[PDB]
RNA sequence: AUCGCUUCUCGGCCUUUUGGCUAAGAUCAAGUGUAGUAUCUGUUCUUAUCAGUUUAAUAUCUGAUGUCCUCUCGAGGAC
């Protein structure tokens, strides 16, 4: 399940059992790009947490290589809510 | 009508004579025939085909 | 019932190949599409290629296969060459010999470097000897037994196998073309099949093979096929720019 | 000499015969792809070098082995050996050199004001060398446009052995820094990479 | 369009067999159906060249072609059934042969010529294994004495060496 | 830098999409995607094309993980070997009889379609005009 | 795996091959081929 | 093979211009756009040469091209609408003689779609958001603020999206320090595709609508649609805030037409053709492109017409309406691809097919024996005027341009030993064949 | 399903795109208005057109923006 | 030669089947959560049209299975 309310400036996080995998691609490796969320998925009790473990904000939710080859990182907040 | 792919499941023999029928008009368009296609002037500035041309040119003028 | 009205204009597959302008794709079920005109035309456009097979048949995609068994994978030669197979057919065979406890003994004292396989060997196959496999070009689906299929539409005379050649009784290699095979002889005899008479035979109503040899005893070219006036059997039985690439490496 | 290339407006450049004798015009060797040509050229005897409306440039090449004299839609089809967008609508190619005694070249003119040559690689060493330079040149000073450089080369299909001289050609205008980290990466001296890039120019145009 | 494939090689391969039906003519259908047990060839077969003459020259020409190196013929799908045959014609070619002494039968063994060894070059007598000896029988009849290629035929039931 | 194994490999990906189980093709599929997501843009495209014609008949299939390995495959194949060939693959099965191939290649077209939905338009074919309509598009063969 | 030529099941293990060649469907088309064989076949 | 590719002549034919101190200076620079580049030019007024200063490679496509000032700022951003899914924002730096790139903001994909925003963009005249816009279906807004230490900052976007809605244009209205907020055409294909008759396809009128800011609430409000008589091309944006009042010019086919919203009654015009013309009973006519001279002591409106002959605008106007329009004919040069008016008394003509002028200004294109029209002016009939050579500018400069290149040839023609080209270029009239040579004269 | 929701809402986030029932009409349509819509955004096969027919660019984009509105035809019944 | 035996030789490939003794010399064999796929296994289907639902087509699903006498669902007939 998807936010996808449309993209924003403020970069996501990782918790440390979800440190490491890209959002989608799962992968582990060439990071490119940083990820951003939407407001909705912004606000409050949600700053800073794991977009996919829903732990703490620790470490930067990025973007294997290949998601940025296809753009599949041009679509805003995948927060699985 | 040969055992071409074109009439496989046209089962009656109407329909498949006039589908031939077509097809074979086609055929023949498609072809480049020499005989109407290809023209020819005789020496006195006026054209014909290849066939009237060599027609009255082996009975005796061109 | 308006489903069954769209049926009536569920047309005939004579009307769609009598309307239609490439007549060769109207297949079964194409008049139970929603749109047999556009159907048709885009089946019949360029370069698409067809649905597999196998949306119809109430088998799985290859449990057709199920049945046989099958010989396992063949290497490429550049990376046999690197006589790696070797290695692993002798390690296989002593780790398969060896029992239990001797393999824990040597997993506490290991036969460290047991074997060695040289680099340059390795890095000369992969980037001096690597080359391109046969591939198909665009189109050609794969489809079920199609390994199987043998090959067909090949109508041309000239094609001969070596193994047909020994199995007929003519020459395989480079005498394939100074050999006459036995139906060229009959071919001479009384004519080349009337089905491929847009076929010559090479040596009956072609010319020489390159250094072909004329005589009637077994090896030789005979009698080209002639008229009594002289004139061939067909063709001639006896025999009377600049290809240069643009870019191209140094 | 006696091959033609007919290029109609939609499909592609479709190879065509003729033999006199029979004095016949038959086809043996197409395309596979749909191409709005605008003009083409020939290259030799069996490759032709094609302009598109959308931008592109292609050539494309029949296999080494054609049946040329015989008697979907074809029987036997060409390759494509490269694929370049250049920009523009390209409205004219001509395979020509320009300075006396340089190696052969293809002009491009196109709609816009503007052009241009490709101009052949005769080493893998200058191959390879600004394969890199530019391999390295997109990842650390990307277009200023918000563009990926592969993609806008590639907006149709995609490259095939062309580098994008006019990216290579950035390096002088870039600065101190990041002309060290690249010609570092490269091992060589920004005095080296600049003349093999200035001279490569030197050889072919102006 | 059906073709008897006798003498069918056992190993000779339906597939270099549409092969040469192919660089014959019309391959349309190369079948041996064979035994239901063994696999191997059964001795007939059915080629189909979808040309009725194709399938009749390709017929007269693998006739006496060497499936399994032994003479096997295209057809309409040893008691002394030899003939001797003198006062040879020595310009003649081995499949020609089969043409012109096939005509009353099958030929069981292809002529052959009682020549010289010394040189390769006959002094004018051969030996036909044909289907029947009845067939012997009409063809040495039709040409006793009769046309032959040079030195006129002279043909009857064979000796045995 | 697989340029280089691009060739060493594919005649074990074709020997493993030739069948020999599900997970077979769903691994070989996904050795496909990452093999097309590397060599996007150094030319090794036969041999990409070469390996479509094997992996596109999976396209019919059920299993949730194998006919999913098997999209991700044609995405990564659709930028490493261009928009044009995989329309090809789609065109014939968009207005089929069935509705289980007329959904999948919408599902395909789909996605084809909303990465490189630009460069489509020098990709469509052309589609005559009936009567009350007008389909062909005239703009783009003005001559000039 | 294994399988049985006769009725081509794939088998996983050896405890199922031996269930299986335990013939109940195994045995139907066991029967089966026999009777068509006995059948093709017969100085 | 294995190819390289080189560019010997840069693009020359010009799409897009700005005009704007993009050095911090009141010297005014000129940022135009070639096709895949992007260049500025800074002219001279003491000769009235034009020195190309810097001449960028963006490898992409410029659809949109617009300068802005920040409130109180001496610099001219630019703001760059491509055919990537970004929005950039650019700077010069003379002391590098460099673009520089302040921020980058993704909101979609790449190449030129139809539903993602970038073919459109426009601003608040006085620097405090930028709209972004597609054809279809999208528009965003960004909201600009210094920093403290004044370096720009750009917070996240705002929303219109409105399905089966074209865009004939947007652009920003002058409102002062109130919310700011735009006008933009419209159109619905909606219905004209329910109906199965094409009747629907006819009878669907333009929309000239504005939505609206509230950057206290931050969101995007629709105030004001109004359906137009016909559709018109575009909306020259009337210098409002303080100067002027506020308010649209639509320029329609045959009609342009100011009209605000509020209490206004919407001002018509009929266009003045000229007379005794060649044209063809049929051939309407269109604005095509505009400049706006706003200056200390008022401001006006240059619009040209597609026989190229440029005309005069300025408002007739009381309190807080306008109350009628005078439209006088200036003169006719080149059809252009935009106008760029400097003060210094010049103008950027940037011809379309052809060589692109520079023009001075000698007199305000008033007072003479030139007739006057106007919205006021009642008629059963039309005006007319009768044109005439170059009577109130001057053509100082004349750059060159091969747009378009319609065919080419190499040889070597004359004889010397190294060749020349034969060029095939310009439009009709204005074409040429023209040789190129490697030498110079 | 509920992937059902997410996809037509993307039918409803991706205007062009289709379903197994999708009838030539719409397709044909669609693909025609993202023709336009390129035709408009490139600068160069705008110049193609401006100089094929003798138009200008003003010209040029205001019938393709008129065009836009019914391309193929009138709707399909 | 036969037939009875004796011995030996040979051939199969058959058959034989192991290192003795002790306290059978002694001892003992420690995996999930989720779904889901596939494979085995077990099982279940002649009935006669037609109408529809349905399906690419089948199928499925739904619905009934000529009158009159008469003798034993069955029969000869006016029909
Ligand atoms: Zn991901
Ligand atoms: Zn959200
Ligand atoms: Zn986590």
């Amino acid at each position: 399940i998807f936010c996808r309310k449309q993209a924003g400036v403020a970069i996501g996080r990782l918790c440390e059992k979800c440190d490491g995998k890209c959002v989608i691609c799962d992968s582990y490796v060439r990071p490119c790009t940083l990820v951003r969320i939407c407001d909705e998925c912004n606000y409050g009790s949600y700053q800073g947490r794991c977009v996919i473990c829903g732990g703490p904000g620790v470490s930067d939710a990025y973007y294997c290589k290949e998601c940025t080859i296809q753009e599949k990182d041009r679509d805003g907040c995948p927060k699985i809510v | 009508i040969p055992n071409t792919a074109h009439f496989a499941n046209v089962t009656q023999i109407e329909d498949a004579v006039s589908l031939w029928a077509k097809l074979k008009l086609q055929k023949a368009s498609e072809r480049w025939q020499p005989d109407t296609e290809e023209e020819y002037e005789d020496s006195s500035g006026n054209v014909v085909n290849k066939k009237t041309y060599e027609d009255l040119k082996r009975q005796g003028l061109l | 019932s308006k489903k069954k009205l769209r049926r009536m204009n569920r047309f005939t597959v004579a009307e769609l190949k009598q309307l239609v302008a490439r007549p060769d794709v109207v297949e079964m079920h194409d008049v139970t599409a929603q749109d047999p005109k556009l159907l048709v035309h885009l089946k019949a456009t360029r370069n698409s290629v067809p649905v597999p097979r196998h949306w119809c048949f109430k088998r799985k995609y290859l449990q057709g296969k199920r049945g046989i068994e099958k010989p396992p994978f063949e290497l490429p030669d550049f990376i046999k060459r690197t006589g790696i197979q070797e290695m692993r057919e002798a390690l296989q065979e002593k780790e398969e010999q060896k029992t239990m406890k001797s393999k824990m003994r040597e997993k506490v004292r290991p036969k460290m470097g047991k074997i060695d396989i040289d680099y340059q060997k390795l890095h000369d196959a992969f980037f001096k000897w690597q080359t391109k496999p046969k591939l198909t070009i665009h189109g050609d689906l794969y489809y079920e037994g199609k390994e199987f299929e043998t090959r067909l539409k090949e109508k041309k005379p000239g094609d001969l196998s070596d193994e047909l050649r020994i199995s007929l009784g003519m020459p395989v290699g480079p005498n394939a073309h100074k050999v006459p095979p036995p139906w060229l002889i009959a071919m001479q005899r009384y004519g080349p099949p009337p089905s491929y008479p847009n076929l010559k035979i090479p040596g009956l109503n072609s010319p020489i093979p390159e250094s072909c040899s004329f005589g009637y005893h077994a090896g030789g070219w005979g009698k080209p096929p002639v008229d009594e006036t002289g004139k061939p059997l067909y063709g001639d039985v006896f025999g009377t720019i600049d290809r240069t690439p643009w870019g191209e490496l140094e | 000499g006696h091959r033609v290339i007919v290029s109609d407006v939609q499909e592609s450049f479709i190879w065509v015969r003729y033999k006199r004798n029979e004095n016949q015009l038959i086809i043996f060797a197409d395309d596979t792809y749909p191409r709005w040509v605008t003009t083409a050229s020939l290259l030799d005897y069996d490759t032709v070098a094609g302009a598109d409306k959308f931008g592109n440039i292609c050539v494309v090449r029949l296999p080494p082995n054609t049946n040329d004299e015989v008697d979907n839609g074809a029987s036997q089809k060409a390759e494509v050996i490269m694929n370049y967008h250049v920009g523009e609508t390209v409205l004219s190619l001509q395979k020509t050199t320009l300075i006396p005694g340089g190696s052969e070249s293809l002009v491009y003119t196109t709609l816009s004001g503007g052009i241009g040559i490709l101009v052949p690689f005769t080493s893998h060493e200058d191959h390879d060398f600004f394969q890199h330079v530019e391999m390295h040149l997109r990842s650390e000073h990307p277009p200023l446009c918000g563009r990926d450089h592969l993609s806008f080369r590639s907006y149709y299909f995609p490259v095939k052995n062309v580098i994008d001289g006019d990216l290579c050609e950035q390096f002088n205008s870039m600065e101190p820094n990041k002309q060290k980290n690249v010609s570092e990466e490269l091992d060589r001296t920004p005095p080296e990479v600049s003349k093999k890039l200035e001279d490569i120019r030197t050889r072919y145009a102006f | 369009a059906t073709v008897y494939v006798g003498g069918l090689d056992e190993k000779v391969s339906e597939p270099l067999l549409w092969e040469l039906f192919l660089q014959a003519g019309p391959v349309v259908n190369t079948h041996m159906p064979k035994d239901r047990v063994t696999g191997q060839h059964q001795g007939y077969g059915f080629v189909e060249f979808l040309s009725e003459e194709d399938a009749d020259y390709a017929i007269k020409i693998m006739n006496m072609i060497k499936l399994y190196g032994k003479p096997i013929r295209v057809n309409k799908a040893d008691v002394g059934a030899n003939i001797f045959i003198g006062n040879l014609d020595p310009e003649i070619d081995e499949k020609l042969l089969y043409d012109t002494f096939s005509a009353f039968g099958v030929i069981l063994q292809t002529p052959k010529i009682m020549r010289d060894p010394d040189t390769g070059n006959s002094k004018g007598y051969a030996f036909i294994n044909f289907a029947s000896f009845d067939a012997s029988d009409a063809a040495i009849e039709a040409m006793n004495g009769q046309y032959l290629c040079n030195r006129p035929i002279t043909v009857s039931y064979a000796f045995k060496k | 830098m697989g340029k280089d194994y691009i060739y060493a490999v594919t005649p074990l990906l074709e020997d493993a999409l030739m069948d020999r189980d599900l997970v077979h093709r769903q691994t070989a599929s996904a050795v496909v995607q990452h093999m097309s997501l590397g060599v996007y843009g150094f030319g090794c495209e036969d041999s990409l094309n070469h390996l479509l014609n094997y992996v596109w008949p999976n396209v019919f299939e059920t299993s949730p993980h194998v006919i999913q390995a098997v999209m991700g495959a044609l995405e990564g194949l659709r930028v490493a070997i261009g928009p044009c060939r995989m329309l090809q693959y789609c065109l014939q099965g968009l207005f089929h009889p069935a509705r289980k191939v007329r959904d999948v290649y919408w599902k395909i077209y789909n996605s084809i379609y909303i990465g490189s939905q630009d460069a489509l338009i020098a990709h469509y074919p052309r589609i005559y005009n009936d009567d009350k309509n007008t389909y062909i598009r005239y703009e783009l063969d003005y001559i000039l | 795996s294994y399988e049985c030529k006769l009725c081509l099941t794939l088998h996983n293990n050896e405890g199922s091959y031996l269930a299986h060649t335990q013939g109940k469907k195994h045995q139907t088309n066991l029967a089966r081929r026999a009777a068509k064989e006995a059948k093709e076949a017969p100085v | 093979m294995f190819l390289y590719n080189l560019t010997l002549q840069r693009a020359t034919g010009i799409s897009f211009a700005i005009h704007g101190n993009f050095s911090g200076t009141k010297q005014q620079e000129i940022v135009v756009s070639r096709g895949k580049i992007l260049e500025l030019l800074r002219p001279d007024p003491n000769t009235g040469k034009v020195h190309t200063l810097l001449t960028v490679e963006v490898f992409g496509v410029i659809r949109s091209l617009m300068a802005f000032r920040l409130t109180g700022g001496t610099k001219d951003y630019i703001v760059v609408g491509s055919d990537s899914g970004r929005i950039v924002i650019l700077e010069y730096q003379p002391s590098k003689n460099m673009f520089e790139k302040i921020h980058q903001e993704t909101f979609g994909k790449s190449g030129c779609r139809r539903i993602v925003p970038g073919q459109f963009l426009a601003v608040d005249p006085k620097g405090r958001a930028v709209m972004i816009s597609a054809i279809e279906k999208q528009k965003l807004v960004y909201i600009l603020n210094r920093d403290a230490a004044a370096r720009l900052t750009i917070s996240s976007p705002l929303e219109a999206h409105k399905a089966n809605t074209l865009v004939y244009h947007v652009v920003g209205v002058d409102v002062g320090f109130e919310n700011p907020m735009f006008a933009c055409l419209e159109m619905d294909y909606e219905e004209a595709d329910n109906d199965p008759t094409g009747e629907a396809a006819a009878n669907t009128q333009q929309t000239l609508t504005f939505y609206e800011l509230d950057l206290g609430l931050n969101h995007v409000v629709r105030k004001y649609s109004e359906p137009l008589e016909e559709h018109g091309n575009f909306l020259i944006t009337v210098p409002g805030g303080s100067d002027g009042p506020s308010g649209v010019l639509i320029c329609s086919e045959n009609y342009i037409t100011y009209k605000n919203f509020g209490d206004q009654p919407d001002i018509r015009c009929p266009i003045p053709r000229r007379r005794n013309d060649l044209d063809d009973p049929e051939r309407g006519m269109i604005f095509v492109c505009s400049a706006t001279h706003k200056t200390k002591s008022m401001f006006f409106f240059l619009a040209q017409t597609e026989q190229g002959d440029i005309f005069k605008i300025t408002l007739e106007t009381d309190e807080d309406m306008v109350t009628e329009i005078r439209l006088k004919y200036f003169d006719t040069v080149p059809v252009a691809a935009a106008m760029c008016v400097l003060k210094t008394g010049f103008l950027f003509v940037a011809s379309e097919f052809g060589n692109h002028y520079l023009y001075q200004i000698a007199h305000l294109g008033d007072d003479d024996e030139e007739p006057e029209f106007s919205s006021a002016m009642p008629l059963e009939d039309t005006f007319f005027f009768q044109p005439r050579p170059l009577k109130n500018l001057v053509l100082v400069d004349e750059l060159d341009s091969l747009s378009p290149i319609l065919f080419c040839q190499i040889a070597d023609l004359a004889n010397e030993d190294t060749p020349q080209l034969y060029v095939a270029c310009g439009r009709g009239p204005r074409s040429s064949l023209r040789v190129l040579r490697h030498g110079l004269e | 399903y509920t992937i059902h929701s997410q996809l037509e809402h993307l039918q409803s986030k991706y205007i062009g795109t289709g379903h197994a029932d999708t009838t030539k009409w719409e397709w044909l349509v669609n693909q025609h208005r993202d023709s336009y819509c390129s035709y408009m955004g490139h600068f160069d096969l705008l110049n193609y057109f401006a100089i094929a027919e003798n138009e200008s660019k003003a010209r040029v984009r205001f019938n393709l923006m008129e065009k836009m509105l019914q391309p193929c035809g009138p709707p399909a019944d």
